[PDB]
């Protein structure tokens, strides 16, 4: 009923099977119902950054994939005159994994990043003596009319 | 644990903890389990 | 250091032994930014929480 | 015919045959906010009308979204059409061009290339997230194009597996969504016709995730497919809204009876579908096959092995079959087009209804004389050819057959925009394949090939040889305003003619794209935001142009304002020594800008109800009201030229003589500015005296219109000018907690929170801002990554705010490569404006002037 | 490294709450995996070496013994202590005369013989041009080269560049 | 009705009209409705209000605008045409239209053509500029002009635009910038004794799909094959129209007699044993050439008693010893050697020889320096064809028209043409845009890489 | 390739070669 056979290949299980057993492994699971969490820090984004020699903050650090060009050996033309260039934050390594065409000239193998999921707006139920389709408190309420 | 039918994984090819160093490192951690948070993150990349 | 940092990030955007342990110059997240330093954790509504963590 | 087509439920000579019955033809846009269901939805209509064409089971197939960056950010970028032939609740086959836009707000302009060829508009709401920026936006630039609105109402199975709201209370959400849009309806249309009410089936309530599709009637149908004697539609007039069933009396009644009793829709509707998803979801082992035995449905044994999702799926295609509630609303309250010809004539012909060719494309006939139009172009993925997409208002393109394109800067006595293109196909476009035909008939939507080479944006196409009293439609008036700018520079300059073709190629593609080169040979890119310019650079390094190309920091456009009057009176004489013009500027007053640039007034008005306008809104004597000459630097901009001059000093006739000139001279320096060549705005030129030429060879044309401009120029510099930074309106979608990082991101970025709101029924909140568009670079990476991705925010364009600094301040140092302070800001956006356009280093205020 | 860091990883989620440092941590299943994966990859590298143990720059010198190896084979054998040294003088007599400039035609010397030492010297010419280039930008661009490697280039720069400066004055002429 | 008498006329300059380019709008890109401002020379689109040329009017007092598609001038911001025929020479040069009667004595001029500028110069015998690396085709251009009958198709564009085309086909516009040049390079009444092929070459660097870059030199008989198989591929409409102008003008028929040599290491009963097998045996695999490739006998590498310098040098019949059916040349392939023998049947009207210069060793890429013998006024190439063909074939004397010479390393190597002008006798050794009068004796002195000849 | 498989060819046509111009073969003192 449960698996495959003697060579235990396949499973299939009752999801109060499935349900307990994601309960007892709730210690090895992060409870995100996203992957918004990993925004700038998934593998696409990862890939962006080593392709672009540049580090995500929380992220890995490799070898350049291409030869960088140093901005000392470049030579003042109008296009990176820096009296041009009206600062306002500093683009950061994010903004240029976010974005990889906008902010990088020579984006090469570069990856783009998947962009906003919807907020899984998932109210875990802490209370099994609750009904399963209840107004939770986290829900903000509705005011009539 | 989205799934009620699989395909049976080998307990190497089962990696207990690969979604906790492809979260983001907690707050509070000493530099060493940070970098290694990251060379974690470096050779799950590579392997990718 | 931070706003130093911050200024040199700017500035540059546009001017045989066995080591068995990582250094701590391989780090990353040496950020200036108050925003990406202190990273608002996610709070999964208050009822979600971190794997493997007490 | 002739072409190799996927199997489909209908058939591509059926197709055909619906297309010249115009009747059964319904030009629909689906638009709606970002990630509101969509292109899921198309995706359901597709796997409706395609037995071969299956959404993956972990994967949602888009279908749409056909591009590789669509593929890869998930975000709609383009509008796809897509031609199905989708059967009513009746069983009537209607023929659907549905455009599937993009709802994230920064590609807004690509749903106006929708909302333009379409007759109605199903805008999507996610029932979790509700009613959001772009749904507002939508809704606005619906109705303001004429547009017949419907709603549907996606995702409810967020009420159901995400929110797990009880079934009142989640018609409590969707009610107060639907009161939500009827709201915003009220606020942008005096018209309150076009209530939408689920009652009235201008509401649908969907799920295309997990392909739930239904109005009132088409559940209503169910029950009256499962229980034999019952009708329908008069069960649907009872369905939503506080009517109760009363199973004594077996009566439907307005007073609730027990005192703990539900709503009809929460009866009926709402708790057999939490049903359905509770026991998919929850029982599928235990109690699953008897409750799918109640509802007539039965599953093969391999379909029973399923993972959740795709048996959620799976059950309710099988319950509630074709997607006949969207036909139900789209054909009861979206026009005919044959009776939305008239409103879209009215609205989007230059000409009117009231011209010859008014009449006889309000007729709306394939016997007519041709009068296609194309908003969107659409490149082959090898880059070269594009294909011009419009619908034909009258008459029949053929494929073959040499037709004249005319393109947006053509008139009547300027026909010089028209060319005689021969076409070279035609195609019915659907997604992921294109039904090649031989002729398109009026009505329908067509993909043309062969006229893309004389336009750029919008097209209207003719016929030669008749239609020589053929205007062009209007061109695409954008939701919003193009503001970021990038600078676009080949690495090898060898390559720049790639890079230009490539440059012209993202013009078409992007309808409300300027590539313009400024007088420093800096070719310049304007764009929404930095989502839409990051696809506008990907589209120009990797589709078009295959080359290397360096971009520049974004920056925005600004404006140039006045605060007060100018001090001098300002005076020009032509080259001549004759023609004296002597103008102030004065600023507007609050809101008048506003009310020309969102058309509350026009110049194409007669005089006494654009001075009547005048005198009773803005307190303008009817003497300046009456002496209103233009609108800035186009026919709606933010500027007026008004001249004061008395008929005692200056004769008027010699004055109207050099009126045209003074006007162009006006509107070119209020399209440049003296400031930092961007556009003036929200200033009012006063023509207070003017000297003219005896004799037509002395005065107009070459004299009059630079001197003009450099009456505009220096009576702008002598009133006390500022700079406008552009601020984007930021909705951030953001949980509870994350509201004071949202304010923090915020904080260090010049934004100010207009609004932290709770979405009503979901626990997120909106934080309403208003950052300005030089601070948002980097503005949603700097929130998702600080919040941890829970925040997400969508910025629009809202306003133009003067700048904190004084732009004519020499005063002022500033250290190349320094986040400047705000109260010189001005400063360093004027002159870093003024070396990016490469004038002068500084502007004085003596420059235009005749004394120096 | 690797499963240092998965203790790094497991220790630090392990150790906190009431659990505080210590050994008595064992999470092994992320380091078993580990070497688990690379016995995957070494294992048909010693099984290769067990299953062969259990069983049953100097261009010109290769070049130089290989003709004198294809003209030794093709000798009557009944004269190798004969004309095996007089082959290999003419051998290097010819890549004297081209390093030279000047004209090598020995009369006696039969054509095939005479054609694979002037096939040799065309060998042997285009390997010392690249190596005398090859060497000249490593001691241009400055790798560490000893004073044999210049002195030895600079000879084959000199002929190389009067050979060049030959070819401009007769292509002045 | 102020057409005729326009004021603005004394204002254009034709010192700044270079019409060599994109017709594009320098602010807004668009190729629809572009004008010369012919103050400037600078190209704007429009002609109406708030359009670019009539800002520019406004803007710079630059009031007289030519119509670059439509080829008629406008005065702007005030607008009218302008109808004046000393304008003519304009449109001369930004389209040169070239009728049958000046086609027929095109290559009658001997008198010199003046530019604008006080810049004598002949007809075709027109500098192409350098950008960075390119003299390779500028060389391989001007060895096309100077080809009458291919030059007489390219300067009447009626010739080719008619022909139909794949509706996304970019191969076409090498035919349309091809002739476009040839317009341009043949234009006797040109503003500047040189053109810039530029527009030309980046139809050859989208075409080619970055092959013959302009950055980057190639060789001019890879650019010669590509550009002549391009040409004629995209002169067929929609097809492989079998004759193109390509086809009937360099194309000939060869019969190559392939033989497949036995294999070298076996022994002689077995090596005349395979003989009677029939796949070492002999082929006739006759197929259409549009250039003969002239193999070079290599640097002899020695110099030697007779001549004394250490230039080597080949008659040009040795090296057309090569198309006779008696001489044989070894082909080596993997596991196989063959004894190819070539004969010419069919020869074109212009022919073309590719001299192969540069061979790869195992370590460099080296040039042949050996100079060809070659007269430049006749080689009857009678006896270079079957006698089954010399019945058909009534004239086979050959005189050189074109010698594309390149000069120098592989590495830093440069092309020169000598261009033998008609209706003169005189040979010029075009240099990307420096022209000389080279002699006629002294096109034989130098490296011979490409050569076109004529069959009179 | 290797070498003696570039000098292949002519090592067989060095076959060719007679008897009586092997011992004829000069040396390098001339
Ligand atoms: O990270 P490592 O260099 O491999 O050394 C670790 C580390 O010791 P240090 O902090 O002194 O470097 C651990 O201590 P913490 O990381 O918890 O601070 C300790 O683990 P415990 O102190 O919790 O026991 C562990 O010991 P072990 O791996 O044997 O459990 C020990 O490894 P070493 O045995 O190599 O010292
Ligand atoms: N829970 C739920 N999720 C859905 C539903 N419909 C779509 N989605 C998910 O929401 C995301 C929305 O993506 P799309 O529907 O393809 O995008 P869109 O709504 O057309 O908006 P754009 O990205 O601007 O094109 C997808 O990842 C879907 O998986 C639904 O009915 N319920
Ligand atoms: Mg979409
Ligand atoms: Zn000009």
């Amino acid at each position: 009923k449960y698996v495959n056979g003697s060579t235990y290949q396949r499973w299939q299980f009752t999801l109060p099977m499935m349900s307990t057993l994601y309960r007892l492994a709730n210690q090895l699971l992060t409870d995100l119902v996203d992957d918004n969490y990993f925004y700038l820090f998934d593998l696409k984004a990862f890939f962006t950054s080593k392709a672009l020699n540049m580090a995500i903050p929380g992220g890995p650090k490799f070898e350049p994939l291409v030869r960088d060009i140093n901005l000392q050996d470049e030579d003042w033309n109008e296009f990176n005159d820096i009296n041009k260039i009206i600062i306002r934050q500093p683009i950061r390594t994010e903004y240029k994994i976010a974005f990889p065409y906008l902010y990088n000239n020579l984006p090469h193998h570069v990856h783009l990043t998947w962009y906003h999921t919807p907020n899984v707006v998932f109210i875990k139920t802490e209370d099994p003596d609750l009904p399963a389709f209840y107004f939770d408190p986290l829900i903000n309420p509705i005011s009539h009319r | 644990f989205n799934l009620r039918s699989g395909r049976t994984r080998r307990a190497l090819d089962i990696p207990l903890v690969k979604n906790w160093y492809r979260e983001h490192c907690p707050a509070g951690q000493p530099v060493k389990v940070r970098v290694s948070y990251q060379k974690l993150l470096k050779y799950y990349v590579l392997n990718a | 250091k931070d706003k130093s940092k911050e200024l040199h990030a700017i500035k540059e955007r546009y001017l045989r032994k066995f080591v068995f342990e990582w250094d701590a110059s391989e780090d990353t997240s040496i950020d200036y930014n108050p925003l990406y330093k202190e990273r608002h954790q996610v709070q999964l509504l208050g009822r979600g929480f971190i794997a493997g963590i007490d | 015919m002739e072409q190799t087509l996927p199997v489909t439920v209908y058939e591509m000579d059926f197709l055909a045959d619906l297309m010249d019955n115009s009747e059964l033809i319904r030009n629909v846009t689906l638009c709606g906010h970002l990630h509101h269901g969509k292109t899921c939805f198309v995706d359901c209509l597709i796997e409706q009308t395609h037995p071969e064409i299956r959404k993956r089971y972990d994967q949602d197939l888009c279908y749409t979204d056909i591009l590789f960056t669509e593929q890869e950010r998930g975000v709609g970028i383009k509008s796809t059409p897509v031609t199905v032939v989708l059967p009513d609740t009746k069983g009537k086959s209607y023929l659907f061009n549905i455009m599937d836009t993009p709802g994230h707000v920064n590609f807004s302009d690509e749903v106006t290339a929708g909302l333009r060829i379409s007759d109605g508009v199903v805008l999507f709401i996610d029932a979790a997230e509700g009613v959001m920026l772009n749904t507002e936006r939508l809704i606005k630039h619906a109705v303001q194009e004429r547009l017949a609105v419907t709603v549907c109402i996606n995702k409810i199975d967020r009420l159901i597996l995400e929110l797990k709201l009880p079934p009142t209370d989640a018609y409590y959400k969707l009610r107060h969504i639907v009161d939500e849009v009827n709201g915003l309806i009220s606020m942008y249309s005096t018209d309150e016709n076009l209530i939408l009410s689920p009652l009235l089936g201008n509401v649908c309530f969907s799920s295309s995730q997990y392909s739930i599709c239904f109005t009132l009637g088409s559940f209503a149908k169910i029950y009256a497919d499962t229980f034999g004697d019952i009708n329908y539609q008069e069960f649907a007039k009872r369905l939503w809204g506080d009517i109760y069933f009363n199973p004594k009396t077996r009566k439907f009644t307005k007073k609730a009876p027990t005192s703990s009793s539900q709503r009809s829709f929460v009866e009926f509707i709402l708790e057999p579908l939490y049903k359905i998803l509770a026991q998919v979801v929850g029982d599928v082992d235990t109690s699953l096959p008897r409750t799918l035995d109640e509802l007539g449905i039965h599953l093969t044994k391999e379909e029973l092995k399923l993972n959740i999702r795709p048996l959620l799926r799976l059950v309710c295609k099988k319950f509630f079959g074709e997607f006949t509630g969207f036909v139900d609303m789209c054909v009861q309250h979206i026009p005919s087009p044959k009776v939305g010809a008239k409103p879209k004539i009215e609205h989007t012909y230059t000409g009117g209804v009231d011209s010859d060719l008014g009449e006889a494309m309000s007729d709306c006939d394939p016997d007519g004389p041709l009068m296609c139009h194309t908003t969107k172009m659409y490149s082959t993925d090898d880059g070269v050819q594009f294909h011009a997409f419009g619908r034909v208002l009258s008459g029949t393109i053929h494929a073959g057959q040499p037709v004249k394109v005319l393109g947006e800067n053509y008139t009547l006595e300027d026909e010089e925009d028209s060319q005689i293109c021969t076409v070279g196909r035609l195609w019915i476009s659907v997604a992921r394949y294109h039904i090649e035909v031989n002729r398109v008939p009026a009505g329908n939507w067509v993909l043309i090939e062969g006229v893309d080479q004389p336009i750029v944006k919008t097209a209207t196409i003719t016929e030669p040889r008749g239609n020589e009293e053929a205007q062009i439609f209007r061109p695409l008036k954008f939701n919003t305003t193009s503001v970021i700018k990038i600078a676009v520079e080949p690495v090898n300059p060898s390559e720049l003619p790639k890079m230009l073709d490539g440059l012209r190629k993202v013009n078409k593609s992007y309808p409300s794209l300027t590539t313009k080169v400024e007088e420093s040979g800096e070719h310049v890119i304007l764009g929404t935001g930095e989502l839409y310019l990051d696809c506008v650079m990907h589209d120009l390094r990797k589709m078009y142009s295959e080359i290397d190309i360096k971009v520049a920091d974004p920056v925005v456009t600004f404006c140039e304002t006045v605060v007060e009057t100018s001090s001098l009176k300002c005076f020009a004489e032509t080259p001549n020594k004759k023609n004296k013009i002597t103008m102030i500027a004065e600023p507007l007053e609050k809101g008048l800008a506003e009310d020309i640039e969102n058309e509350v007034v026009q110049i194409t008005w007669n005089r006494k109800k654009l001075g009547e306008f005048f005198q009773t809104k803005y307190d303008w004597d009817l003497l300046a009201a009456r002496s209103i000459w233009a609108f800035g630097p186009d026919a709606t901009g933010p500027n007026i030229l008004v001249d004061d001059t008395l008929p005692s000093e200056v004769d008027k006739a010699l004055l109207g003589s050099v009126k045209d000139s003074i006007v162009q001279g006006f509107q070119w320096g209020t399209r440049e500015g003296p400031l930092c060549d961007e556009l003036i705005r929200n200033v009012k030129f006063k023509i207070l005296d003017a000297v003219v030429a005896q004799e037509p060879l002395h005065r107009g044309g070459g004299q009059i219109i630079p001197t003009a401009r450099r009456v505009v120029y220096s009576a702008f510099l002598m009133a006390t000018p500022r700079l406008m930074e552009p601020y984007y309106f930021v909705e951030v979608q953001a949980p509870a907690d994350c509201v004071s990082a949202v304010y923090t991101v915020l904080a260090r970025r010049r934004g100010h929170v207009t609004q932290d709101a709770p979405i009503p029924g979901s626990p997120l909140y909106t934080i309403k801002a208003f950052i300005p568009a030089i601070d948002s670079f980097g503005f949603e990476t700097d929130l998702r990554t600080h919040t941890q991705g829970q925040a997400f925010s969508l910025s629009v364009f809202h306003h133009w705010q003067i700048v904190p600094g004084d732009p004519l301040d020499k005063s002022i140092v500033i250290r190349p490569l320094e986040p400047q302070p705000a109260p010189h800001l001005a400063r360093e956006f004027m002159i870093k404006t003024r070396r990016r356009k490469g004038l002068s280093e500084d502007v004085s205020i003596s420059k235009f002037f005749d004394d120096p | 490294r690797m499963c240092k860091d998965l203790k790094h990883l497991i220790y630090y989620r392990f150790n906190t709450g009431p659990v505080g440092k210590g050994p008595g941590c064992g999470f092994w299943a992320a380091g078993w995996r580990v070497w688990l994966f690379f016995m995957r990859g070494i294992t048909p590298l010693l099984e290769r070496w067990l299953g062969n143990l259990l069983a049953r720059s100097h261009f010109d010198l290769e070049l130089r013994a290989a003709v004198m190896h294809d003209i030794l084979d093709m000798m009557p054998e009944g004269i190798k202590q004969n004309k095996a040294r007089t082959i290999l003088q003419h051998l290097s007599e010819a890549w004297r005369c081209w390093k030279a400039n000047i004209p090598w035609k020995v009369p006696g010397l039969p054509t095939p013989i005479e054609n694979m030492i002037l096939r040799y010297v065309k060998a042997k010419a285009d390997w010392w041009t690249n190596t005398a280039h090859y060497n000249r930008e490593r001691i241009r661009r400055g790798a560490t080269v000893d004073k044999t490697v210049c002195k030895k280039n600079l000879g084959r720069l000199t002929r190389l560049y009067l050979k060049a400066e030959q070819e401009r004055q007769h292509n002045y002429l | 009705r102020r057409s005729r008498h326009c004021p603005y006329l004394d204002t254009i300059n034709r010192s700044v009209l270079d019409f060599d380019f994109e017709k594009l709008c320098s602010i807004s890109l668009s190729h629809i409705n572009a004008y010369a401002c012919l103050v400037c020379g600078k190209y704007f689109q429009g002609r109406g209000l708030k359009s670019h040329a009539y800002i520019h009017s406004v803007q710079f007092s630059h009031h007289v605008f030519l119509n670059l598609h439509t080829l008629k001038f406008y005065c702007l911001p005030d607008n009218y045409e302008i109808i004046d025929s000393s304008l003519e020479d304009i449109t001369y040069v930004l389209k040169p239209t070239f009728t049958k009667q000046q086609i027929a004595n095109l290559d009658k001029q001997a008198k010199l053509s003046r530019a604008y500028d006080g810049t004598t110069y002949l007809p075709g015998i027109v500098g192409l500029n350098n950008i960075k690396a390119n003299d390779y085709a500028n060389a391989v251009l001007q060895a096309l002009s100077n080809v009458p009958p291919l030059r007489n198709y390219f300067l009447e564009e009626d010739n080719y635009k008619n022909i139909k085309r794949p509706p996304g086909d970019i191969m076409f516009l090498l035919v349309q910038r091809f002739g476009e040049l040839m317009r341009k390079l043949w234009n006797p009444r040109n503003f500047k004794a040189h053109v810039s092929p530029h527009e030309m070459l980046q139809a050859v660097v989208l075409c080619s799909k970055k092959t013959f870059q302009i950055t980057k030199q190639g060789d001019g008989v890879d650019f010669l094959s590509w550009f002549l198989n391009a040409l004629h591929s995209a002169l067929g409409g929609t097809k492989k129209k079998k004759k193109t102008i390509v086809t009937d003008v360099f194309q000939g028929s060869m019969r190559i007699f392939t033989k497949k040599l036995p294999h070298p290491d076996l022994p002689a009963e077995e090596k005349e044993q395979l003989l009677h097998n029939d796949e070492y045996q002999e082929t006739m695999v006759e197929s259409t050439f549009m250039y003969l490739t002239l193999d070079l006998p290599t640097a002899p590498l020695y110099k030697d008693e007779k001549e004394q310098l250490i230039i080597p040098q080949v008659p040009l019949f040795n090296i057309l010893a090569k198309f006779n059916g008696i001489t044989e040349k070894e082909y080596k392939t993997y596991k196989e050697n063959f004894l190819k023998r070539f004969q010419l049947t069919k020869l074109p009207p212009y022919l073309i020889f590719c001299i192969k210069r540069f061979t790869k060793n195992n370590f460099f890429v080296e040039k042949n320096p050996t100079i060809v013998n070659f007269p430049i006024t006749n080689v009857d190439l009678r006896e270079y064809l079957s006698e089954e063909v010399q019945a058909v074939h009534k004239n086979t004397t050959y005189d050189l028209i074109a010698n594309i010479v390149h000069d120098g390393k592989p590495s830093e190597g440069s092309y020169r043409i000598h261009v033998l002008h008609h209706g003169t006798g005189k040979w010029y050794e075009l240099q990307d845009l420096q022209v000389t009068d080279i002699l006629p004796q002294m096109i034989t002195l130098s490296e011979a890489y490409i050569q076109i000849w004529k069959r009179r | 390739p290797k070498i003696q498989q570039q000098f292949s060819d002519l090592k067989r046509k060095l076959a060719e070669v007679t008897e009586e111009e092997w011992l004829s073969i000069p040396e390098v003192g001339d």
